[PDB]
């Protein structure tokens, strides 16, 4: 499910909408939770 | 009625530190957004 440039719709930003919206994975986890330097933007995180 | 007042030279000193370090508006841009509107919002701020 890739990273490569688009060739169907906008797959740059896309997620499951199905034919009716508001559905997502039952097992909600994706990451080890860790805390440290706090930022309020991606841009602020890039600077440091 | 006497006075000594160790109270006020400490309060005077603590205030003078924040006088020489004033804080105004900066408008850093949000997550995934690069600077564009940052000068627009500061443009109206700096004139008035």
């Amino acid at each position: 499910s890739e990273k490569d440039v688009q060739l169907m719709a906008e797959v740059v930003d896309l997620a499951t909408g199905e034919k009716q919206v508001l559905n997502d994975i039952r097992g909600r986890y994706e990451c080890y939770t860790d805390v440290g330097p706090s930022f309020q933007s991606m841009k602020q995180q890039n600077r440091a | 009625r006497g006075q000594f007042d160790v109270v006020r030279p400490v309060v005077r000193k603590l205030v003078s530190e924040m006088r020489q370090n004033p804080i105004d508006v900066l408008y850093r841009p949000k997550d995934g957004a690069r600077p564009d509107a940052a000068d627009v919002l500061m443009g109206m701020y700096r004139t008035d």
